[PDB]
C-alpha cells in the first residue's frame, strides 16, 4: 500500500518525490536558502553574544508578523462578492439561527404556561 | 516603514521586493492569493507545524523551533507545538 | 561535588512576603486578640422582650458587642 | 455622600502643592484612607436606600461600585509610579489630577440621585478618559484609539440626552426614587420602541457590546496602565449600572426589545473568547476577554430577573478586579521586554516566580475557579438564562470551556516554556509590583467569604 | 550539535534510513536474539545493492525502501527517553536559569557565593576582552557575500577564543536540579 | 526644627479636613430634611423625656 | 530628517543605584517610605480593619429581624391552623376589582 | 455520635494545618514532606474513628456548620455529608495518599521543588475530600473544579517540558467539557427544586427527569475519562509518577462515579439513563482495554487498565448497583496505586525508563516490587479472595443476572479477558525474560520508604477487600442461585486472556518477523482517535476564530459598516462643502437659487 | 433554645446496648477517650467563658414594626403613603422568604433523619414545602427584577379577575 497525504498529515519528505531530485538548479536554490539562513543566523549571534547589548533583540520578522495579522488586515481588505458573502452568513446567519430557535422555545415554553400545562410545583427562584 | 507588509504584489518587481523585505528566496516567495481577505503581500508559508520542524537542528527560538529573521508563517500560533500538529502519521 | 546552582534572585520576593506577612499582622494579631478578648469577656447579649415604656437605642437591637459598637458609633 | 466626595476634591490641592519627592506619597495614602472612608457604605439597609440628600443616594449596587474607584485609585497611582518616572513634576501632577477628577466624576455618577446628574457626569468621564489615553499613551494608534472610544460613547450618548430631557418633561421628574414609584408600563408604539433604543443603546456602548465593542481593544492596547485599569474595572461598569437603572421604566417592552441585543451578547461572548483564542497581543487578549465578560452582564440585565441582577453585580465587581490585575501583569512584562507580543517573552515563570503566582491565581479568577465571586456571578447568571430558556446552557457552558481555554493558554505561553535567551533585560520583580498583585487579589478572596455585600440590592 | 549542510548526498540519505530501519526493527523485535538475526538480514539488503552505482538506479532503490519503510514503520516505536519525542524529553529545561540572571543577585546573595562570582568576574572580562577580535576574525573569513554556511571558524592565532562562544561555554548544565 | 516639618507636610491635613467638612455638610442637608421627624405612619412616638428632637 | 535625540536607553533599572529599591521613586529614602505607606495603609489598614469593619458591620439588611419575624408568624400560623402562607399579598377586601 | 462529628470535622481540619504552615520556616526546611506524611498518617488514623462508631452503628449525619448566603429562599451553607460513602473512603483515599507521599518522598528526592510537590499534593487531598463531604452541588462543584485545576498543575509539573503543558490543558479541556453538564446539573436542580442540597433534592425529584441526570452523566464521563472524554487520562502520564499513582489512579479518576453513586436514589427513578451508563461504560472498558494490550509504555498501561476500571463501575452504576460501584472504587484505589508505585520504581531503577521493550529480567533483580505487581495484577484480575474477587467478581455476576442490554454484557466480558492480557504483557514483557535495559546495571529497590509504602499497600490488596466486604452492612441483595458456568465465568474469562496472551508472548520469542496488522495499527494508534479528533477539530476552531471572528468580521465587516463607512461619507461631504473655488459668481447664483426656491416652497 | 414548635424534632429512640460478643468493643473505650480527653477541657472552658458572659449580662432587643396602611388604600401619586407601604411589602416579602426557608429546613433535616424510611416518613414535611412553595410562588413569582408592591397588586387583581371568569363559568 501507499501513504495518502492530508492538510493535517502531511507527506513526509522520506516519500516526498522531490526530496530526491538531485538537478543542478535545485542544488543551486538549496544552496541559495542555506545562504540566507546563515546570514541571519549570523546576525542574531553576533547581537546575541555581543556582550555590551543589555536588551531585547528586536525580531522584523515577528513585527512583520504581527503588523499584518492586524495592522494591515483591513488595509489589504476589498469587497469581493466572496468576502461580502462569508461575512454575512457568518455574521447575521448564526444570530438569526439563535433567535429562532430561543423565540420558538420561549414560546412554546409561553404557551405552556398559558394552558398550565407546564409544571413550576417547586419553581419559585428564577 | 519599508520594512512593514504591504499590499498583494501586481508587478514582479514588486514581488521581488517583498521577496527581500520577508528575507525569502524571489523564487520561493508567494504572497496570499488575492482574494481581498486582508492577507496582502505576507508569504504563504508551507502550512506545517512546528513539530515537523527538525528537532535536532539548533534553532534560535527552541520551543518555537524557531529562527531569529526566518519569515514567520502567518498561522503559526495555531501550528504552535502546544497546538494543531499536521506531522505525517503511519496510517 | 557541589556545584553552584543558577537561580533567580530570590532575595526580593521572599522580602515581599516578609514585608507583607509584617504590615498584615502589625495589625491583625491585635485585631484577633481583642476579639477573642471581647467575645470571651463581654460575650453577646439576650434577646429579652422590650420593657415596657422604654425606647431601646438603634445599637440596643443588635446582638454582636462589636456590632453594637458599629452601628453606635459609626452609623 | 459628601464625607467621600469633599476629600477627593481636596486630593486635588494636596497633590498641585505637594513636594516633588512625596507627589505618590501622599496621594496613596489619602486615596487609602478615603477607600477606608468609602468602605462605610457598605452597611446598606434591608429595602430603602441610604439616601443622604436630595442629590445623592445609595444601595446595594452603589455601595460594592463606589468603594471599587476609591479602591482602584491607589492601585492606579502605584502602576502608574513606573513608566511616569521620567516625566517633569507639573506632567506628573497633571496625571495624578486627571485621575483624581475621574475618581470623583465616577463616584457622583454612582451617587447621583436625578437621571441628568448620571447622564452629565457619566459623559463627563470621557474627558479625563480621553486626555490620558490620547497624551499618556506610547504608541502612534492612541489618537485614533481615543476618537473611536470618544465618539462611539457620544454617538450612544447624545440619543439618551434627548430621551433623558423627553422623560423629564413627560414624567415630570427624573429621580430615580419617584421614576421607580411612580412607574408606567410602556406600549409596543414604535416611538416607545425608539425610546427604549435610545435609553438603552448608550449603556450597550459603554459595556462593550458585540458589534459595537470595537473601541474597547484599540482603547485598551494604546491606553497607559492605569487608563486601561478604569476603563475595565469601572467604565465598563457604568454601563451596567446605567441599564439596570434605566430598566425600571423600560417595561414590559424589554421582553419585546431584548431578543436582538441578547441573542448579539449570547454569541458575542462566544465569538470574542474565541478571538482570544487566537490573539497575539497579551492587552488585546485581556481585552477581549473582558468583552466576554462583560456581554454575560448584558444577558444578564436583560432579562431583568432577580437572580440575574444579582449575578450581574457580582460579575461586575470581581471582573473589575481581575481584569485590572491582568493588565498590571502584563504591563510588568510589557516594561521589561518593552513589547506587547505574547509569543516575544516565554519561560518567565523560571526567571519570575512570585509573578508568576499572581499570574496563575489571576488566571484562575478569570476562569471562574470555585468558589470566587467570578464563578458566583457566572453560576447565578447562568441560572437564570437557564430559567429564561433550558437551549442557553449550551452556549453558556460553551463560553465557559472557551474562556478556561485561553486564560491557561495565556499562563502557559507567558509564564511556561523555554525562556527567551535573548531577551536579558529581565530584572528582579519590584516591591511595588507585587504589592499591586496583592492588593489587587486579596480583597477579592475575602469578599468570597461574604459574598452578600458584591450580591447586589435584590439579595 | 554540528553545523548543518545544504543538502544530504544520497549515501547520506541510505545511512539515515539504514539507522531508522534498524531501530525500528528493534522496536518490533523486543528480544534481542530475535533483533540481531533479522538485523544481519536487513543489513544484507543494504549489503545487495552496496555494489549498484547508476545514481538514477540507487535513487529508484532508495525510494522503494523509504515506501517500504513508512509501510513497515512502527507505529510506536523506541524513542530514547531524553531524546526528542521521550518521556524525559525537556523534563528539567525549566530548572535551566540563564546565568546572566546571576548578576541580578542582591549584594547579601552574591555574598553566600563570593568564590563563584569573583570566578565569575574573570570570566566576563575574557568575554569582553576576545569579542572584539572574535567579531574582526569573522569579517575576515566572511565570504564577499555574508556567509554561505552556518559553520564558524575557530581562533586561528593563540590568544584568540573561537568567536561567538560565551553561549556555547556557558550554557546550562543538563541537569540543574 | 518642627517648623520645617510642618513647613514640608502642611498638605498632609488638606483631605483629613475635608472628611470633617463633609461630616459637617452631611449633617447640615440632614437638619433641612427633617421634616417629618416623628410624622411616618411606621416610627411616629412621644418624644421621651427630656427629649429635644429624634433627630430622624 | 530631524535632529532629534536618540532613543533613551532601557530604563534604567532601580537596582542599579540602590540593590535595595523596593521600586517606586529613586531616592533610597523616599522609596522605603513609598514602600511603608503602601504597606501599612494598604495591608495594615484597610485590608485587616476594613474586612474586619465589613465582618461586624451590624445588621441593617434586617436578615435575623427576618428569620425572628417569621418563626413568631410560623408558631401563630399552625397554633391557630392559618395556611402558613396566604395565597394574597393583600387582602381582597379593600381590593375593588372592576 | 458527637465524637462522629468531631472526628469527621477534624480529619480535615487536620489535613489543611500543612498548607497554613507552608507560610512558615518549616516548608523552607527539608522537614515539610516529612511534616505532611506525618499529618496524613495522624489524619488517617482519626478517620478510622468515625469508621468504627459507623461499623458498630451505623451513624450518619449532615453538619452545616457555616451558612454561606441565602439567595432569596435558597439558603448555601457550608454542610459535611458524612455517610457510608464519605466515612468509608475518607480512611481509603488517606491510607493510599500516604503510601503514595513516602513513594513521593523517595521518586521526588532530588526534585528541586519537593516541598511544592507535597504541597500539591495535599492540596489536591484536600479538594478531593470537599468533593467526598460534600452536602451541597456547590461544595461538590468546588471539589470538582479545585480537583481539576490542581490536576492542571501537578501534571504540567515540568514546565519545560511542552508535552506536560498540552496534557495539562487537555485535561482541563475535557474536565471542563464534564463540568458543562455538572453546571447544566446545578442549574436544573435549581430552578425545578429549588436547591442545591443533596437532601431536598432528592426529596423533591421522584421521577427525575432526563436532562439533570444526562448532565451529570456528561461530567461524570469527564472525570471517569470515559469514552468520548477518555485520552485525558492517558496523557496524564507526562505528569510524575507519584501523580498519577494518586490523582489520576485512585481519587480524581472515580470522581465521576462518586459522583453518579451519589445521585443514586435519583438515578433509580429514570431508566434512559441507567441504559446509557451501561453502554457507555461497555464501551470504554472494550477500547480501552484494547488499547493496553498495544502500548509499549508501562504507565500508559497502567493508565488504560485504570480507565477500564473505571468503566466497569460505569457499567455497574447501569446494572443500578451502585454500592458494588463504590466497593470497587476502594479496590481499585488499593491495587491500582500500588500497580503505579511499582511501575514507578521501574522506571527510577531503570532510570527513566518507561518503555517496557526496554525492560527485562526484573524478575529476580526486584523480588520486593516483582511480588507486588504480582499480586496486584492478580487482585486486578479478579484473583479469588483477594480485593478484585471481592468486587470485580461481584459485579460481572450481577452483569450476567440481570436485565442488561446483551452486547454491552458481552463487552464487558471480553474487556475481562483482555484484562489478564494487559497484565500478562505488563508481566512478561517487564518482569519475565532476558534484561534487555542498558549496561551499567543500577537496579537498588533497598529503600526503606518505597518498601514500607508498597508493603503497606501490599496489606492492603490482600486482606482489605475481605475485611471490608465482611465489616460493611449488606445493603444489595445477592444472586444466590446461579448456573455454575455464569457463577464461574468470571475466572474462566480471566484463565482464557491470561492463556492467550501469554501464548502470543511466547510466539514472540519465535524467529518470525511479520509486519503490522491493520487491527495492530488500529489498538496501537488509540483507535486513531487522539490523532483525528485531536487535529481536525482543534484546526476547524482555531481558523476559524483567527478568520472569521477575528478578522473577517471584527477587523474587516464590523469596522466597514459603521465607523468606516460613516467617515468615508463625512470625508466625501466635506470635500463637496469645502468646493474651494471661491468664486462669487457661483455662490451668488445659487444665493439667487435659494431665494426663488424658499419663495416657492414657504410661499 | 429555638422553638421546637418551630423546628420540630422527633423524640430520639436510642436502642439499648446489648453486646453478644465478649469482644470489647473499640467504640467505647475510643469514645471514653475522646470524652476525657477532649470534652472534659473543652466544657471547663465553656464554663469558664459563660461565667466572663454572665458577670456582663446585657440584652439586646427585638425591633417591631407597626402595620401600615398597604398599597391598596393609597393615592395614585401619594408618594408618601405609597412609600410607607412598598417598605411595609418588603418587609412582608422577606418574611416570607425566611418562612419558606424555615419549611425547607424541616423538609431537609426530615430527609437526613428517617435515613431509607425518608420517603414514607417524610409526607407530612413535603406537603407542608409545596403548600408553601404554592402560596410563595402564586404571590411572588414573574414579578421581576424591579418588583415592588404595586405588580403584587397588578398581580392579584389579575388572578382575581381570572378566578372570577371561572367561577362565571
Amino acid at each position: 500500500p501507499k501513504y495518502k497525504p492530508s492538510r493535517l498529515a502531511t507527506l513526509p519528505a522520506t516519500l516526498d518525490p522531490a526530496e530526491y531530485d538531485i538537478s543542478p538548479e535545485t542544488r543551486k536554490a538549496q544552496a541559495e536558502r542555506l545562504a540566507i539562513r546563515s546570514r541571519l543566523k549570523r546576525e542574531y549571534l553576533l547581537q546575541y553574544n555581543d556582550p555590551n547589548r543589555l536588551g531585547v533583540i528586536e525580531d522584523p520578522a515577528l513585527i512583520r508578523w504581527t503588523y499584518a495579522r492586524s495592522a494591515n488586515i483591513y488595509p489589504n481588505f476589498r469587497p469581493t462578492p466572496k468576502t461580502s458573502l462569508l461575512g454575512a452568513l457568518f455574521g447575521i446567519g448564526p444570530l438569526f439561527f439563535w433567535y429562532y430557535v430561543f423565540k420558538t422555545d420561549r414560546d412554546k415554553k409561553e404557551k405552556l404556561i398559558q394552558e398550565g400545562k407546564l409544571d413550576q410545583t417547586f419553581n419559585i427562584s428564577y | 516603514k519599508d520594512m512593514f507588509p504591504g499590499p498583494y504584489p501586481k508587478t514582479p518587481e514588486e514581488r521581488a521586493a517583498a521577496a527581500k523585505k520577508y528575507n525569502m528566496r524571489v523564487e520561493d516567495y508567494e504572497p496570499y492569493p488575492d482574494d481581498g481577505m486582508g492577507y496582502g503581500d505576507y508569504p504563504k508559508l508551507p502550512d506545517r507545524s512546528q513539530q515537523e520542524r527538525d528537532p535536532w537542528y539548533d534553532w534560535d527560538h527552541p520551543d518555537l523551533r524557531l529562527n531569529w529573521g526566518e519569515p514567520i508563517h502567518w498561522d503559526l500560533d495555531m501550528y504552535i507545538r502546544n497546538r494543531v500538529d499536521t506531522s505525517p502519521t503511519p496510517v | 561535588k557541589r556545584l553552584f546552582i543558577i537561580k533567580p534572585s530570590g532575595f526580593y520576593d521572599r522580602r515581599f512576603l516578609k514585608l507583607m506577612r509584617f504590615y498584615i499582622l502589625l495589625t491583625g494579631i491585635p485585631v484577633a486578640i481583642g476579639i477573642t478578648l471581647v467575645n470571651v469577656f463581654i460575650g453577646e447579649a439576650e434577646l429579652a422582650d422590650i420593657p415596657e415604656g422604654y425606647v431601646p437605642e438603634h445599637w440596643e437591637y443588635f446582638k454582636h458587642p462589636i456590632s453594637r459598637w458599629i452601628a453606635r458609633t459609626f452609623y | 455622600m459628601l464625607k467621600i466626595i469633599i476629600p477627593t476634591t481636596m486630593l486635588l490641592p494636596m497633590t498641585w502643592m505637594s513636594k516633588h519627592n512625596m507627589i505618590w506619597i501622599n496621594a496613596t495614602v489619602h486615596s487609602l484612607l478615603i477607600s477606608l472612608i468609602s468602605l462605610s457604605l457598605l452597611n446598606q439597609l434591608g429595602e430603602n436606600s441610604l439616601n443622604f440628600s436630595l442629590t445623592f443616594f445609595s444601595d446595594s449596587l452603589s455601595a460594592p461600585l463606589l468603594v471599587l474607584t476609591t479602591w482602584l485609585l491607589p492601585l492606579m497611582l502605584m502602576a502608574s509610579q513606573s513608566h511616569l518616572s521620567k516625566e517633569t513634576t507639573t506632567r506628573k501632577k497633571l496625571y495624578i489630577t486627571m485621575l483624581i477628577l475621574l475618581q470623583l466624576f465616577l463616584i457622583m455618577t454612582f451617587t447621583a440621585t436625578e437621571l441628568i446628574l448620571f447622564y452629565i457626569l457619566f459623559e463627563a468621564t470621557l474627558v479625563p478618559t480621553l486626555i490620558i489615553i490620547t497624551r499618556w499613551g506610547n504608541q502612534t494608534e492612541r489618537l485614533n484609539a481615543g476618537l473611536y472610544f470618544l465618539f462611539y460613547t457620544l454617538a450612544g450618548s447624545l440619543p439618551l440626552l434627548v430621551a433623558l430631557v423627553y422623560i423629564q418633561n413627560t414624567t415630570g421628574s427624573l429621580n430615580f426614587l419617584i421614576i421607580h414609584y411612580w412607574s408606567h408600563p410602556l406600549s409596543n408604539s414604535w416611538s416607545n420602541i425608539f425610546m427604549w433604543l435610545a435609553c438603552i443603546m448608550a449603556f450597550m456602548v459603554k459595556m462593550p457590546l458585540y458589534g459595537l465593542h470595537l473601541w474597547l481593544p484599540k482603547a485598551h492596547v494604546e491606553a497607559p496602565i492605569a487608563g486601561s485599569m478604569v476603563l475595565a474595572a469601572v467604565l465598563l461598569k457604568l454601563g451596567g449600572y446605567g441599564m439596570m437603572r434605566i430598566t425600571t421604566i423600560l417595561n414590559p417592552l424589554t421582553n419585546y426589545m431584548a431578543y436582538p441585543f441578547l441573542m448579539l451578547s449570547m454569541w458575542g461572548m462566544i465569538m470574542t473568547s474565541s478571538i482570544c483564542l487566537r490573539q497575539t497581543d497579551l492587552k488585546s487578549l485581556i481585552a477581549y476577554s473582558s468583552v466576554s465578560h462583560m456581554a454575560l452582564v448584558i444577558v444578564a440585565i436583560m432579562i431583568q430577573t432577580p437572580w440575574s441582577f444579582m449575578g450581574a453585580t457580582a460579575l461586575m465587581i470581581a471582573h473589575g478586579l481581575t481584569s485590572s490585575m491582568l493588565f498590571c501583569l502584563a504591563n510588568t512584562n510589557y516594561e521589561r521586554v518593552h513589547s506587547r507580543t505574547m509569543i516575544l517573552a516565554r519561560g518567565l515563570q523560571t526567571l519570575l516566580p512570585l509573578m508568576a503566582t499572581w499570574w496563575l491565581m489571576a488566571s484562575l479568577t478569570n476562569l471562574a475557579l470555585p468558589p470566587s465571586i467570578n464563578l458566583i456571578g457566572e453560576l447565578f447568571i447562568i441560572t437564570a438564562s437557564f430559567s429564561w430558556s433550558n437551549i442557553t446552557i449550551i452556549l453558556m457552558g460553551m463560553n465557559m470551556m472557551i474562556t478556561a481555554l485561553y486564560s491557561l493558554y495565556m499562563l502557559i505561553t507567558t509564564q511556561r516554556g523555554k525562556y527567551t535567551h535573548h531577551i536579558n533585560n529581565i530584572k528582579a520583580s519590584f516591591t511595588r509590583e507585587n504589592a499591586l498583585m496583592a492588593l489587587h487579589i486579596l480583597p477579592l478572596l475575602l469578599l468570597t467569604l461574604n459574598p452578600k455585600m458584591i450580591l447586589g440590592p435584590l439579595y | 550539535f554540528s553545523a548543518p549542510a545544504a543538502y544530504l548526498t544520497h549515501q547520506q540519505k541510505v545511512l539515515r534510513l539504514y539507522k531508522r530501519a534498524l531501530r525500528h526493527l528493534e522496536s518490533w523485535c523486543v528480544h534481542r536474539d530475535k533483533y540481531r538475526y533479522f538485523a544481519c538480514l536487513m543489513r544484507a539488503r543494504f549489503d545487495e545493492h552496496k555494489n549498484e552505482k547508476d545514481m538514477v538506479k540507487a535513487t529508484q532503490l532508495l525510494r522503494q525502501a523509504e515506501e517500504e519503510f513508512w509501510y513497515g514503520q512502527h507505529p510506536q516505536p523506541y524513542i530514547f527517553p531524553e531524546s526528542p519525542g521521550g518521556t524525559s524529553y525537556e523534563r528539567y529545561e525549566c530548572y535551566k536559569v540563564p546565568e546572566w540572571c546571576l548578576d541580578d543577585w542582591h549584594p547579601s546573595e552574591k555574598a553566600m557565593y563570593p568564590d563563584y562570582f569573583a570566578k565569575r568576574e574573570q570570566w566576563k572580562r575574557l568575554r569582553r576582552e576576545s569579542w572584539e577580535r572574535e567579531v574582526k576574525q569573522l569579517q575576515e573569513e566572511t565570504p564577499p557575500g555574508g556567509p554561505r554556511t552556518e559553520a564558524l571558524p575557530p581562533a586561528r592565532k593563540e590568544g584568540d577564543l573561537p568567536p561567538l562562544w560565551w553561549h556555547i561555554v556557558t550554557r546550562p548544565r543538563e541537569r540543574p536540579m | 526644627n518642627v517648623l520645617q516639618i510642618v513647613r514640608d507636610h502642611w498638605v498632609h491635613i488638606l483631605v483629613p479636613v475635608g472628611f470633617v467638612f463633609g461630616c459637617y455638610l452631611d449633617r447640615r442637608s440632614d437638619e433641612k430634611l427633617t421634616a417629618f421627624r416623628n410624622k411616618s405612619l411606621l416610627f411616629k412616638r412621644e418624644l421621651r423625656p427630656n427629649e429635644e428632637v429624634t433627630w430622624k | 530628517i530631524r535632529l532629534q535625540e536618540d532613543p533613551d536607553p532601557e530604563d534604567e533599572n532601580l537596582y542599579e543605584k540602590n540593590p535595595d529599591s523596593h521600586g517606586y521613586d529613586k531616592d533610597p529614602i523616599v522609596d522605603l517610605w513609598n514602600m511603608r505607606v503602601v504597606f501599612f495603609f494598604g495591608f495594615s489598614i484597610v485590608l485587616v480593619l476594613g474586612s474586619t469593619f465589613v465582618a461586624y458591620l451590624p445588621d441593617y439588611r434586617m436578615q435575623e429581624w427576618a428569620r425572628r419575624e417569621a418563626e413568631r408568624l410560623v408558631k401563630y400560623r399552625e397554633a391557630n391552623g392559618l395556611p402558613l402562607m396566604e395565597s394574597n399579598c393583600f387582602d381582597p377586601n379593600k381590593i375593588q376589582l372592576p | 455520635m458527637n465524637p462522629f462529628a468531631s472526628l469527621t470535622l477534624t480529619t480535615l481540619i487536620i489535613l489543611t494545618i500543612p498548607i497554613m504552615m507552608s507560610n512558615s520556616n518549616i516548608y523552607k526546611t527539608n522537614l515539610y514532606p516529612n511534616y505532611v506524611k506525618t499529618t496524613v498518617s495522624y489524619a488517617f488514623t482519626l478517620s478510622l474513628v468515625p469508621l468504627l462508631m459507623f461499623m458498630h452503628t451505623g451513624q450518619e449525619m449532615i453538619i452545616s456548620n457555616w451558612h454561606w448566603m441565602t439567595l432569596q429562599t435558597v439558603e448555601l451553607s457550608l454542610s459535611f455529608k458524612m455517610d457510608y460513602f464519605s466515612v468509608m473512603f475518607i480512611p481509603v483515599a488517606l491510607f493510599v495518599t500516604w503510601s503514595i507521599m513516602e513513594f513521593s518522598m523517595w521518586y521526588m528526592h532530588s526534585d528541586p521543588f519537593i516541598n511544592r510537590f507535597f504541597k500539591y499534593l495535599v492540596l489536591f487531598l484536600i479538594t478531593m475530600m470537599i468533593l467526598v463531604t460534600a452536602n451541597n452541588l456547590f461544595q461538590l462543584f468546588i471539589g470538582w473544579e479545585g480537583v481539576g485545576i490542581m490536576s492542571f498543575l501537578l501534571i504540567g509539573w515540568w514546565h519545560g517540558r511542552t508535552d506536560a503543558n498540552t496534557a495539562a490543558l487537555q485535561a482541563i479541556l475535557y474536565n471542563r467539557i464534564g463540568d458543562i453538564g455538572f453546571v447544566l446539573s446545578m442549574a436544573w436542580f435549581l430552578t425545578h427544586s429549588n436547591a442545591w442540597d443533596l437532601q431536598q433534592i432528592f426529596m423533591l425529584n421522584n421521577e427525575c427527569p432526563n436532562m439533570p441526570l444526562i448532565g451529570l452523566l456528561l461530567a461524570a464521563a469527564g472525570k471517569s475519562a470515559q469514552f468520548g472524554l477518555h485520552p485525558w487520562l492517558p496523557s496524564a502520564m507526562e505528569g510524575p509518577t507519584p501523580v498519577s499513582a494518586l490523582l489520576h489512579s485512585s481519587t480524581m479518576v472515580v470522581a465521576g462515579v462518586f459522583l453518579l453513586i451519589r445521585f443514586y436514589p435519583l438515578m433509580e427513578t429514570n431508566k434512559l439513563v441507567q441504559t446509557m451508563t451501561l453502554c457507555l461504560g461497555a464501551i470504554t472498558t472494550l477500547f480501552t482495554a484494547l488499547c493496553a494490550i498495544t502500548q509499549n509504555d508501562i504507565k500508559k498501561i497502567v493508565a488504560f487498565s485504570t480507565s477500564s476500571q473505571l468503566g466497569l463501575m460505569m457499567v455497574t452504576i447501569g446494572i443500578n448497583q451502585p454500592h458494588l460501584a463504590f466497593l470497587h472504587i476502594c479496590m481499585h484505589a488499593f491495587f491500582k496505586a500500588m500497580l503505579f508505585m511499582c511501575s514507578g520504581s521501574i522506571i527510577h531503577s531503570l532510570n527513566d525508563e518507561q518503555d517496557i521493550r526496554k525492560m527485562g529480567g526484573l524478575y529476580k533483580a526486584m523480588p520486593f516490587t516483582t511480588t507486588a505487581l504480582i499480586i496486584g495484577s492478580l487482585a486486578l484480575t479478579g484473583m479469588p479472595y483477594l480485593t478484585g474477587f471481592y468486587s470485580k467478581d461481584l459485579i460481572i455476576e450481577a452483569v450476567n443476572m440481570s436485565y442488561t442490554n446483551a452486547w454491552a454484557l458481552l463487552m464487558t466480558l471480553i474487556a475481562t479477558s483482555l484484562t489478564a492480557a494487559y497484565s500478562t504483557r505488563i508481566i512478561f514483557f517487564a518482569f519475565l525474560g532476558k534484561p534487555r535495559f542498558p549496561p551499567l546495571v543500577l537496579i537498588n529497590e533497598n529503600n526503606p520508604l518505597l518498601i514500607n509504602s508498597i508493603k503497606r499497600l501490599l496489606i492492603g490488596s490482600i486482606f482489605a477487600g475481605f475485611i471490608i466486604s465482611n465489616n460493611i452492612p449488606p445493603m444489595t441483595v445477592p444472586n444466590t442461585t446461579m448456573p455454575l458456568y455464569m457463577k464461574m465465568t468470571a475466572l474462566i474469562v480471566t484463565i482464557m486472556g491470561f492463556m492467550l496472551a501469554l501464548e502470543l508472548n511466547n510466539t514472540t520469542y519465535y524467529l518470525k518477523f511479520k509486519y503490522p496488522s491493520q487491527t495492530y495499527k488500529f489498538s496501537n494508534m488509540l483507535g486513531y482517535y487522539p490523532s483525528i479528533m485531536h487535529r481536525l477539530p482543534t484546526y476547524h476552531n482555531l481558523s476559524m476564530s483567527q478568520k472569521s471572528a477575528s478578522s473577517l468580521l471584527d477587523l474587516i465587516w464590523l469596522e466597514t459598516i459603521l465607523p468606516k463607512t460613516t467617515s468615508f461619507i463625512q470625508m466625501k461631504m466635506s470635500i463637496m462643502v469645502s468646493n474651494q473655488k471661491g468664486l462669487i459668481k457661483l455662490y451668488f447664483l445659487s444665493f439667487l437659487i435659494t431665494i426663488m426656491i424658499s419663495m416657492t416652497l414657504f410661499n | 433554645s429555638w422553638d421546637k414548635d418551630v423546628y420540630p424534632e422527633p423524640p430520639r429512640r436510642t436502642p439499648a446496648p446489648a453486646p453478644q460478643t465478649s469482644l470489647p468493643n473499640p467504640v467505647t473505650y475510643l469514645t471514653k477517650i475522646f470524652d476525657l480527653l477532649v470534652d472534659r477541657p473543652v466544657t471547663l472552658a465553656r464554663e469558664f467563658i459563660e461565667q466572663q458572659h454572665a458577670k456582663n449580662r446585657y440584652y439586646y432587643y427585638h425591633r417591631e414594626f407597626r402595620r401600615v396602611p398597604d398599597i391598596t388604600e393609597c393615592e395614585e401619586k401619594d408618594i408618601l403613603c405609597m412609600f410607607e407601604a412598598e417598605m411595609q411589602w418588603r418587609r412582608d416579602y422577606k418574611v416570607d422568604q425566611e418562612i419558606v426557608n424555615i419549611i425547607q429546613e424541616r423538609l431537609k433535616a426530615c430527609q437526613q433523619r428517617e435515613g431509607e424510611s425518608y420517603r414514607q416518613n417524610c409526607a407530612k414535611e413535603l406537603e407542608q414545602f409545596t403548600q408553601v412553595s404554592k402560596a410563595f410562588q402564586d404571590r411572588y413569582s414573574d414579578l421581576g427584577a424591579h418588583y415592588s408592591a404595586r405588580k403584587c397588586l397588578a398581580k392579584q387583581k389579575q388572578r382575581m379577575l381570572a378566578e372570577r371568569k371561572a367561577a362565571k363559568e
